C-alpha cells in the first residue's frame, strides 16, 4: 500500500466538519473554564496584587498565584526552569501572573483582566544590541566551531565578500489555538490536548500535581496545525488545567484566543548573522566564517537544540575547506522563543546562501554556477565532510539542479527576464534557483526512538497506535499504509487510535521530521510479530515453512491452498495465538559531541531545489511570486500524494517566513503584532501562478522504512529561493548591492531598490 | 424577543436575550461544533457560514454576526453542505480527491465559501477565497479542487432553502428609524457590525441599546438620479462593488481589496464611512471622485461634500440622533485612479490610500482633487499639492517638481504597518504613478502575467 | 460487565462495524457472580 | 475486577516478577484496545490466567 | 509481595465513596436514558 | 417554596419544585454520587445517609425520604464522613484494614450506618446493620471492622453540627394539620413516607396535594395517662420500641423485626396503621393487647377499639377529612407474647403474625385475646378460638384440642411467601408456641447460643 | 536510575504478555478428556438449629 497516493486518514471527516479538534470534545456540564491575567511590564519586580477584583467578577469560581501551586512551578522542556506562574517578577509582557476558572470562557477573559496589581520596574533587554552589551545570554557565553583555519584561508584568498544581515522571526499561526482539558479521575488525571508532545504534557503534569507518572495519562487525537509551535508551549495549559482540576474538584479546560495565543508563546527566534566568505580564482570555496545572534526570549526553552541546529547548517549545501562559526544566544525580555519547521535549519542555512550570494555579485559571476561548482562530491577515496566531520555520501544536488534548470527552461528564461527588464521603469523581474540539504533526526541522540502497539481482533480488523501525533502531514496514513503493506491487507482494515500514552510510552516529540522514519519502523516491527505468529502458525497447520506462507491482497496461501485473512485469523484466535504486539525502534549509526562539534548527529540528508520567478515595484514595494518549479527529495515517498502535499506547503510557509510575515514590538516590549490583522500570513492569492512540484525518485541509501526520506521540514527551505528571487530583482534597478533585509516585506524591498539605486 | 429562521433546512425560533451574542458562539453553544473559531476577529474564514434570503446566497463570518440579523433568513453551516442522505456535495468530493485539506481546520470554512460559489457558480476564486486562510496546504490544492467541482450541476437540496419565510430595536424603514434614534441619541447603530463586533468580542465591551439598520430595506438601495448616483447608506460593499464595475471601475477595483468577499457582503457604505477611520478606504476613493454625504435627523436632511464630514481624528459632523442615510456619486469620473498599499495585497489594512482624478484641458491641468487615507487623523485632500498643479502641463516633471507639497499637506505617523518615512515617500510615489499610468505604462505589478 | 470482548463483539454487528471501531472499557462492577458475563449484551447494544 | 481482588493480584505479582514494591505499580481500566480478544472474567480462570 | 495480605486496589476509595462505578460516571449534558417496554405474556404472537 | 438544612457541614437552601423527590435523586443530580441506588425501595441500605437533628442523630435510606423531610437538619453523606483536612473516620479506616469491602458498592451505606452507630455508641450491631445488604463478604469482616472502630474517639467534626438552626403542605401543630386536611380531604398525607414513596418509585405515580407531619411535634409525643400510654400516630417504630422495652417487651421484641434500623427510623405506628395492610406487624400486637385507636376531623374526636378500624381488605373506618391521631396501650400486659413468622428473620414481611394474650384465674383461662395478621385480608381475632378457650383448663392438650376452629376463623391466602396449608399449619403453631413458653419451655431458635 | 539509563540507552519499556493454559483436550460429546488442569478441594462443618 505503500507508495499509493492515498488520502488523509480523515479526509471525509474534515471536509464534513465531523472531525473533531480539542474544543468540540463534549464535556459535562460542570466544566471550568480559564484563563490567565498577564504581565503588562517587560520586567519588573511584582509589588503588589489585589485579586479582590477578580473574585468577585461574575461567573468565577477559583483564583490562582504561584502561591497556590501545590508543587512544581515549571513549564520548561529544559532544565532550567520557566515558571508557569510568576514568581515574584516577571519577564516579558504577556508571562502569566494568575489563573482564573470561571463558568464559561468569556467570564474568565473579563475577569482575566480586572486585577489590580503594582510592580517595580526595572531596566529592559529588548534587543541583539543590548542583550550583548548588558552580557545577557544562555549557556555562559557562546559556542565555538572551527574547521581548519578561516584567518589564514580569508588572508589569501582571491574573492572576498564580508556582510550582515537580520532575519526576523515567524509566528505559527496554527489555525487551531492551544488547548487542553483536564479531567480528575479518582487518584490521577486524564488530560486531552492539543500538542506534539504527549509524553512531556505527562511528566509535566506529574510533576505539577505530586504524582507519579502512572497517574497520569494523556490523549491527544489530532492537531489543527502545529509547525513546532506545539513541541512545548502545550505545557503551560496543561499544567494549570489539571492543578485546576485538582483544586476544584472539576474538569476544566482552557483554550487561548488568538491575541492570547500570539503575546504569551514563542516563535521562530530572528537572527541576526555577521558574514566573511572567500573564494579561489575559479569559483571553488576557501572559507567562511559566521557569527550568528539569536533572539531567545526570556528563558531557555528550546533555544539550545535550536542554535546547534542553525550552526549545523551553516555549511548550506556546500563543501566547504574551512569554517568557523560563533553562535550567541541572547537572553532579552520577550516572548520565549521556541520551535519551528525547520528547527534552526533556515537561519543557519539562509546565513551561507545570502553570503554565497553576495560573494557571487562581488565577482560579476552568475550565483547559480558559482552554486553549482561548490556542491558536495556525488557518492561513488576520501569522502568529503561536513564542518563537523559528517561523510556527505548521498548528494544528489548536482545531478538534481541540473534536470530543475533544464524542466523549468532556466537559462532562456533568464535572458527572457534581463530583457524585459530593460523595456521597463517602473517594474523590476526577479529569478532565482536555490538548493536544500537538511539533516533528519534529533540531535540529542536518545530522542530518536519510537514504539507502537497493534492488535488483531477476531473479525480481522486492525487497530493501529502509535507515539506520533497527527498534525496534518498525513502521518496517519503513512502509518495504516506500512502496516497494511506489512500484514498483507487491505489498508480499510486497520483503524488509527488517537496517541496516548498509556499505550506506547516514553515517546518523543512528533519533530525534526523524524515522524514518519521512526513511528513506521515501530510499526513494521509490530506487524512482523504478528505476521510471524500467523505464519508460525499456518506453518504447522499444514505441515510446510513459515517463509512459505504467504500474505497478500487480503489472501493467506501456503501448500497450494489459500484463505481470507480473516479465517486465518479465527483459526489463530481458537489455537490460542497472541494477536496483540508492541514494536519499537531506535536509530542508529549516531553519534556526535556538541562541545566539540563533532560526529554523526544526523543518519542522513534531505535535498532539493526550487527555482522562483518574481516581480517588483520600483516605486513602492509591492510585489508576488509569478512562479515557482520544485524538484525534491523525498526517498521512494511512502504517499507521493501526501509528499506533493507537504513540499507545496512548505514551499509557501518559508517564502511566508521572508516576505509578509513581520513580527514587531514597541519601547515597552509589547507585542505590536499580535493578531491576523497585523500580522500577516500568505493568503490565497499569493500563491505562485505557475506553481510545478516534482519529487526526485530515488530510494534512500540508508534502511529507513521502505527507502523513504523525511518530508516535513526539509521542503520548508526551499522559500529561500523567494527572497533571493526579491533579491535578483533589486539587484536589477542599480549597480549597488541591494543589501536586502529579511523579512522583504514593500517598505523592505524599497528599501533595497533604493540601496542598488545609489539614491541612499 | 423571539427570531426566526431556517438552520440546515430545519425551522427554528429563539428567544434572544443577548442581541449582542454572536452566530458563532450560538452555533458553538447548540452543538454545531463543526463552525470553528480561529480568530474570532473577521479575519481568518474559519467561522465562515452561509445565508440566503431573497438577494439570493453568500457566505459571511458568523463570528461576526449577531442572530438578531439572520431573522427570516436561510443558514447553512458545514454540517447542512452535505444532502440529507449523506451525499457528498461536489466541492466536499472535491476536496477529499485533491488533497484539499491537511490539518483540517480551515476546512469547513473552505467548503462553505466554495459551495456558497458554487450556488451561484462563481469563479473568481482569489477574491472569493481571500478570506479563508491556510496555513497547511499552499493553497493550490484548494484551487484545483474548486476547478473540479465547478463542472458539476448544483446541489439541489441546497437551492429548496429558497423556499424561506414565504429587546434590541429593528427597523423596518428609514422613517421608523429616524423616528426612534431620535429619541434615543445615545444608541447603538448596527449594520453589517464588522467595526462593532469587535467591540464585543476584544475589547470585551457590552452595548445597551442597540439598532440592526440591516432590514430597512430602503436604506440599501441604489437609485439613479438626474445628477449621479444615489447610494443608500444599508448598501453594501459587495453590492457597492457591483454596481461600480460599470461607471466606476476605479472605485470597483480598489473595492475588490476592501477585507474580503465575507466582510464585503456584510459591511457597508454607510458604516465605513460612520466609522470614521482614517483608514477606511471607501472615503478617499469617494472624496477624489466628489461624492456627498446625506445625514438625516427625523425629517431634517443635510448634505455637505464627504470630506467635510470629518473633523478631527474620532470626531465626526454628526449631531445627537442624526445618522447616514446614504451618499451620491457623480454619473462618471474617468479621471479617478485608486491605490491601496498594505503588507499583503489581500485582505489587509491600508498604510497609505490614495484616490487621485486629475480633469485634463488638452495637455493642460485643469482640476485636481487628491486624497489620501492613512496620512493623517482623517481622510483629507492635499490642497496645497493641488493648488500648486492647477494651469500646469500634465507631464511627469512637474509633477516631480510639486512633491515636497505634500510633505506640507501631511505630516504622517510611524506605526507597526510602516513607518513615517514610508507613508510619506508612499504618498508622493502614488502621484508619480498616476502620470505614469495615464500616459499609457506598465505600472502595476499585479497585471504582470507569468 | 465481566466480558468486554464480547460487548465489543455484540456491539460492533448491531451497528455494522469491524470491530476495530467500538471500544470497551470497564473499570470495576459492583458485583457480578456471573451475572453479567453475558447480560450485558442487550444494555450495550442498546445503548449503541 | 469485580470485587475478588483480581486487580490486587495482578499488582502483586508484578512487583514480584519486576522486584519492586507495589506502591509503583498502577492498575488501568480494563479496555478492548489495550488487550484484546479477552475471555468472559469466569470459571475461577481470572488470576491463574 | 505475591502472599502478603495486602488490601484491595480500591479500600481508600470504596470506604470514602470516592470510588465510581458506571452510573456515577460524568456525562454530557445532552446525554439520554433508555428504557425497555416489557412483555406482559409469557407465550404469544404480537398482533398489534 | 424554599428550605434549609446543613449538607456536609455546609448550610444549602433550596427552592423546591417537586416536593416528592427523594432525597436519593437531589444528591445524586447534586454530583453527590457516593450515596449509591441499589434498589430504591428500602430494603438494601446502600443509599443510607446520616441526619442529625434535636432528637440527635440516626441514619436512614436516602432512596424512601423526600426534600421536605429534611428542612432544618444537619445531613451527613458518604463525602463528609471523612474530617475536612482528610482523616479518615476510625470506621473507615478499620474497614480498610479488617477488608471490609469487596466490590465497594454497598460500602458508603455500611460506613455510614457505622459511623451513625459510632457517633452515639450503640453497639448492637446485627441489629443497626441489618438493613445494610452486602452479597460479597459474608459479614464477618464487617463485623470485625465495627468491633475494632468501638475503641476510638468519636469523631469531633461530626459532632459540631449538632449546633444547626440555632407546592406542599407542612403543618407544625395538629391543629393547622387538622384544619387544613378538613378542606382538602383528598390530599395525600405523608409521614415517614415509607409505604408512600414506593408508589412515586416503583408504581411511578404521581401525587399532587400533599402534606408532610413530620413537623407536628404534637402529633409525635408519647404521655403517661391514668389509664394507660397515649401514643402520638407521628411516634417513629424506633421510637415505640424504645419506649416498649420497659413495660412491653414483648411489643418491644416484636418491633425488633420490623424492618429495619434505617425504616424504624422514620416509620410510624399511625402510618403502618393508617396504611391498612393486613400484614402489617404493629395491628395485630396492639389488638392482642386491646389497645384503642383515636381519630379526629377538625375538632371531633372519635375512638374504637384497633381492630374495629380494619373493614375489608383495603377499607378502613375512615371519613374524609379524618385523620389518625394516636392509640392508646394499656399500663400493662404480662401475657402479651408475638410471633414473627418470615423466609428470612431480619428485614422480611410477615407470613403470619401471631399476637396471645392470655390472662389467667389459677390454671383456667379467663380472658383471650388472640390477633393474626397476613391470615386474611384484614387483622383480626381469631373468635371462634378465643370463645372455645374461656373457662378451659391452660394445659397443651386443651390448647391442641380447639386447633382447628382455626381453619373456621381463617382461610388463609397462598402466594410467594407461602403456601396457605403452611399458613394455617403456622397459625396453629403459634398457639402451642405459647403454652410451651409460658410453661417455660425452650422454644425460640433466636435464643440458642454456639 | 535503571530504567531512566535504560530510556536514554534506547530501549523500550513497553511489553505485551499472554499465557495459554496447557495439557488441556477433551470431548465433550463423548465425555472424555482432560478439560481441567487440576482441581480445587475444601471441606466444612457447619452446625446449625
Ligand atoms: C477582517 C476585516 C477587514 C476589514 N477590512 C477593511 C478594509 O480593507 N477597508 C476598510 O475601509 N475597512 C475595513 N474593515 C472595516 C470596515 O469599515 C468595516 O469592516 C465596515 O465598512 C463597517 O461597515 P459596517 O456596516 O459593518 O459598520 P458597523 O460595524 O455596523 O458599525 C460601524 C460604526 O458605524 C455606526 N453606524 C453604522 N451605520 C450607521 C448609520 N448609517 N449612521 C450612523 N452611524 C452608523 C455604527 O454605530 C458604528 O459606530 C475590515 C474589517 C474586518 C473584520
Ligand atoms: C424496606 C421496608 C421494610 C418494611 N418492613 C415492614 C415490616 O416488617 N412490618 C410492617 O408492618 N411494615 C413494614 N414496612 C411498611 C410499613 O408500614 C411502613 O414502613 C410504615 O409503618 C408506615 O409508616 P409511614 O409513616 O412511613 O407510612 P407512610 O408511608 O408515611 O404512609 C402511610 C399511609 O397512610 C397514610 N397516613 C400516614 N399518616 C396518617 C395519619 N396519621 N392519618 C391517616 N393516614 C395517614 C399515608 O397517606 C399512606 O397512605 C416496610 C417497608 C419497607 C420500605
Ligand atoms: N499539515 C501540516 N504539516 C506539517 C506540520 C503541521 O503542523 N501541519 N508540522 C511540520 C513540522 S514542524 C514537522 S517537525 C513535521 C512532522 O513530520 P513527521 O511527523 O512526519 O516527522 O510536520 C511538518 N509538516
Ligand atoms: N466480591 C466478589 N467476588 C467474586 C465475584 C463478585 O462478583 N464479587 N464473582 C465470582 C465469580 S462468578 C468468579 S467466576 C470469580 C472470578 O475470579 P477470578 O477472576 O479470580 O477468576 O470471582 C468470584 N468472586
Ligand atoms: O519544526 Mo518541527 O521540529 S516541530
Ligand atoms: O460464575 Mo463465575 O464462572 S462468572
Ligand atoms: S474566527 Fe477567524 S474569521 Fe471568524
Ligand atoms: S488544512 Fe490546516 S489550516 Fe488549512
Ligand atoms: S436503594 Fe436500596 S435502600 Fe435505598
Ligand atoms: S462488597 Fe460488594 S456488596 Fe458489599
Ligand atoms: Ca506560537
Amino acid at each position: 500500500s505503500v507508495g499509493k497516493p492515498l488520502p488523509h486518514d480523515s479526509a471525509r471527516a474534515h471536509v464534513t466538519g465531523q472531525a473533531r479538534y480539542l474544543d468540540d470534545l463534549p464535556c459535562p456540564a460542570n466544566t471550568l473554564h480559564l484563563a490567565f491575567g498577564l504581565s503588562t511590564e517587560a520586567s519588573a519586580a511584582i509589588t503588589g496584587l489585589d485579586l479582590e477584583p477578580v473574585r468577585e467578577s461574575p461567573g468565577v469560581i477559583a483564583v490562582f498565584t504561584a502561591a497556590d501551586l501545590p508543587h512544581d512551578n515549571d513549564a520548561s522542556p529544559a532544565p532550567s526552569p520557566e515558571p508557569v506562574l510568576a514568581t515574584g517578577e516577571v519577564h516579558f509582557v504577556g508571562q502569566p501572573i494568575f489563573l482564573v476558572a470561571a463558568t464559561s470562557h468569556r467570564a474568565a477573559r473579563i475577569a482575566a483582566r480586572k486585577a489590580r496589581i503594582t510592580y517595580a520596574p526595572r531596566p529592559a533587554i529588548l534587543t541583539l544590541d543590548q542583550a550583548l552589551a548588558a552580557d545577557s545570554r544562555f549557556e555562559g557565553g557562546p559556542v565555538i566551531w572551527a574547521r581548519g583555519d578561516v584567518e589564514t584561508a580569508l588572508a589569501g584568498a582571491a574573492h572576498l565578500a564580508e556582510g550582515c544581515f537580520e532575519i526576523g522571526g515567524q509566528e505559527h499561526f496554527y489555525l487551531e489555538g492551544q488547548a487542553a482539558l483536564a479531567l480528575p479521575a479518582e487518584g490521577g488525571v486524564v488530560i486531552h490536548c492539543s500538542s506534539q508532545h504527549p509524553s512531556e504534557i505527562q511528566h509535566k503534569v506529574a510533576h505539577a500535581l505530586g504524582l507519579a507518572f502512572h497517574d497520569v495519562r494523556v490523549e491527544m487525537r489530532r492537531m489543527g496545525g502545529g509547525f513546532g509551535g506545539k513541541e512545548s508551549q502545550g505545557n503551560h495549559l496543561a499544567i494549570a488545567c489539571a492543578v485546576a482540576a485538582r483544586a476544584t474538584g472539576r474538569p476544566c479546560k482552557m483554550r487561548y484566543d488568538r491575541d492570547d495565543d500570539m503575546v504569551i508563546t514563542g516563535k521562530r527566534h530572528d537572527f541576526r548573522i555577521r558574514y566573511r566568505i572567500g573564494a579561489d580564482a575559479s569559483g571553488k570555496l576557501l572559507g567562511a566564517d559566521f557569527v550568528h545572534l539569536a533572539r531567545c526570549g526570556w528563558s531557555a526553552d528550546l533555544s539550545l537544540p535550536v542554535c546547534d541546529r542553525a550552526m549545523l547548517h551553516a555549511d548550506g549545501s556546500y563543501f566547504v575547506p574551512a569554517l568557523r562559526i560563533e553562535s550567541h544566544r541572547l537572553r532579552t525580555n520577550t516572548q520565549s522563543n521556541t520551535a519551528f519547521r525547520g528547527f534552526g535549519g533556515p537561519q543557519g542555512a539562509l546565513g551561507m546562501e545570502r553570503a554565497i550570494e553576495h560573494l557571487a555579485r562581488g565577482m560579476g559571476r552568475d550565483p547559480a554556477e558559482l552554486r553549482a561548482l561548490n556542491f558536495y562530491d556525488p557518492p561513488e577515496k576520501k569522502t568529503q565532510t561536513t564542518h563537523y566531520g559528517q561523510e556527505v555520501a548521498d548528494c544528489v544536488l548536482g545531478e538534481l539542479v541540473t534536470r530543475l534548470q533544464k524542466s523549468a527552461n532556466f537559462t532562456t528564461r533568464r535572458a527572457e527576464i534581463a530583457a524585459w527588464n530593460s523595456t521597463n521603469r517602473t517594474l523590476a523581474r526577479g529569478i532565482a534557483l536555490s538548493p536544500v540539504k537538511f539533516g533528519i533526526s534529533f540531535t540529542l541522540t536518545h530522542l530518536n526512538q519510537a514504539g507502537a502497539l497493534v492488535q488483531i481482533y477476531t473479525d480481522g480488523s486492525v487497530a493501529l497506535n502509535h507515539g506520533g501525533t497527527e498534525m496534518g502531514q498525513g502521518l496517519h496514513a503513512k502509518m495504516v499504509q506500512v502496516a497494511a503493506a506489512v500484514l498483507g491487507i487491505d489498508p480499510v482494515q486497520v483503524r488509527i487510535t488517537a496517541t496516548d500514552t498509556s499505550k506506547v510510552p516514553n515517546t518523543s516529540a512528533t519533530a525534526a521530521s523524524s515522524g514518519a522514519d521512526m513511528n513506521g519502523m515501530a510499526v513494521k516491527d509490530a506487524c512482523e510479530t504478528l505476521r510471524g505468529r500467523l505464519a508460525g502458525f499456518v506453518a504447522a497447520r499444514e505441515g510446510c515453512a513459515a517463509r512459505d506462507v504467504i500474505f497478500d491482497a487480503g489472501q493467506v496461501q501456503a501448500s497450494g491452498k489459500s484463505w481470507r485473512f480473516a479465517e486465518i485469523v479465527a483459526a489463530a484466535y481458537m489455537a490460542r495465538i497472541s494477536l496483540s504486539a508492541t514494536g519499537f525502534y531506535a536509530t542508529p549509526k549516531l553519534s556526535w559531541d556538541r562541545l566539540r562539534g563533532q560526529g554523526r548527529p544526523f543518519l542522513y540528508f534531505a535535498y532539493g531545489a526550487a527555482i522562483t520567478e518574481v516581480v517588483i515595484d520600483r516605486l513602492t514595494g509591492e510585489n508576488r511570486i509569478l512562479r515557482t518549479d520544485i524538484l525534491h527529495d523525498a526517498g521512494a515517498s511512502l504517499n507521493p500524494a501526501l509528499d506533493i502535499g507537504q513540499i507545496e506547503g512548505a514551499y509557501v510557509q518559508g517564502a511566508g517566513w521572508l516576505t509578509t510575515e513581520e513580527l514587531v514590538w514597541d519601547h515597552c516590549g509589547r507585542l505590536m503584532t499580535h493578531a491576523p490583522s497585523t500580522y500577516k500570513i500568505p493568503a490565497f492569492s499569493d500563491r505562485p501562478r505557475i506553481f510545478n512540484v516534482a519529487l526526485w525518485d530515488q530510494p534512500n541509501r540508508e534502511e529507513t522504512i521502505f527507502r523513504s526520506k523525511a518530508v516535513g521540514e526539509p521542503p520548508f527551505l526551499l522559500g529561500i529561493s523567494a527572497f533571493l528571487a526579491l533579491h535578483d530583482a533589486c539587484a536589477a534597478c542599480g549597480p549597488h548591492w541591494p543589501d536586502l533585509q529579511a523579512p522583504a516585506t514593500p517598505e523592505a524591498v524599497l528599501a533595497a531598490v533604493r540601496r542598488a539605486e545609489g539614491r541612499a | 424577543m423571539e427570531i426566526a429562521f431556517l438552520l440546515n433546512g430545519e425551522t427554528r425560533r429563539v428567544r434572544i436575550e443577548d442581541p449582542t451574542q454572536s452566530l458563532l458562539e450560538l452555533l458553538r453553544a447548540e452543538g454545531l461544533t463543526g463552525t470553528k473559531e480561529g480568530c474570532n476577529e473577521g479575519d481568518c474564514g474559519a467561522c465562515t457560514v452561509m445565508i440566503r434570503d431573497a438577494a439570493g446566497s453568500r457566505a459571511v463570518n458568523a463570528c461576526l454576526m449577531m442572530l438578531p440579523q439572520i431573522a427570516g433568513k436561510a443558514l447553512r453551516t458545514i454540517e447542512g453542505i452535505a444532502a440529507p442522505d449523506g451525499r457528498l456535495h461536489p466541492v466536499q468530493q472535491a476536496m477529499i480527491d485533491h488533497h484539499g485539506s491537511q490539518c483540517g481546520f480551515c476546512t469547513p470554512g473552505f467548503i462553505v465559501s466554495m459551495a456558497a460559489a458554487h450556488d451561484r457558480d462563481r469563479k473568481d476564486y482569489d477574491d472569493l477565497l481571500a478570506g479563508n486562510l491556510c496555513r497547511c496546504t499552499g493553497y493550490a490544492p484548494i484551487l484545483r479542487a474548486a476547478e473540479a467541482a465547478a463542472g458539476e450541476p448544483p446541489a439541489d437540496w441546497l437551492q429548496a432553502d429558497a423556499a424561506f419565510t414565504l429587546p434590541a430595536f429593528l427597523p423596518e424603514t428609514s422613517d421608523a428609524l429616524a423616528d426612534w434614534y431620535l429619541a434615543h441619541p445615545e444608541a447603538t447603530l448596527i449594520a453589517g457590525g464588522t467595526d462593532v463586533s469587535l467591540w464585543v468580542t476584544k475589547a470585551l465591551r457590552d452595548l445597551p441599546e442597540v439598532a440592526f439598520l440591516s432590514h430597512c430595506k430602503d436604506l440599501a438601495q441604489i437609485r439613479e438620479t438626474p445628477d449621479g448616483y444615489g447610494i443608500g447608506a444599508g448598501v453594501t460593499i459587495a453590492a457597492l462593488r457591483a454596481f461600480a464595475e460599470g461607471p466606476h471601475p476605479a472605485l470597483a477595483g480598489l473595492l475588490r481589496r476592501f477585507a474580503s468577499e465575507q466582510v464585503r457582503q456584510v459591511a457597508t457604505i454607510g458604516g465605513n464611512i460612520a466609522n470614521g477611520s482614517p483608514i477606511g478606504d471607501g472615503p478617499p476613493a469617494l472624496i477624489a471622485m466628489g461624492a456627498s454625504l446625506t445625514l438625516r435627523r427625523g425629517q431634517e436632511r443635510r448634505r455637505m461634500p464627504l470630506e467635510d464630514f470629518f473633523l478631527e481624528y474620532r470626531k465626526q459632523d454628526r449631531r445627537p440622533g442624526e445618522f447616514v442615510e446614504s451618499v451620491t456619486l457623480p454619473k462618471s469620473a474617468p479621471g479617478l485612479r485608486c491605490y491601496k498599499l498594505s503588507k499583503r495585497f489581500d485582505q489587509d489594512i491600508s498604510a497609505v490610500c490614495g484616490c487621485l482624478n486629475l480633469t485634463l484641458k488638452g495637455s493642460k491641468i485643469e482640476t485636481a482633487r487628491i486624497a489620501f487615507g492613512g496620512m493623517a487623523g482623517v481622510p483629507k485632500r492635499a490642497a496645497a499639492f493641488e493648488a500648486a498643479l492647477i494651469g500646469q502641463d500634465f507631464r511627469e516633471d512637474t509633477i516631480a517638481a510639486a512633491l515636497p507639497l505634500l510633505a506640507q499637506d501631511f505630516t504622517p505617523l510611524s506605526d507597526m504597518r510602516a513607518s513615517a518615512a514610508y507613508r510619506m515617500n508612499a504618498a508622493q510615489a502614488m502621484a508619480l504613478r498616476y502620470v505614469r499610468e495615464l500616459s499609457g505604462e506598465a505600472v502595476a505589478v499585479l497585471e504582470v502575467m507569468p
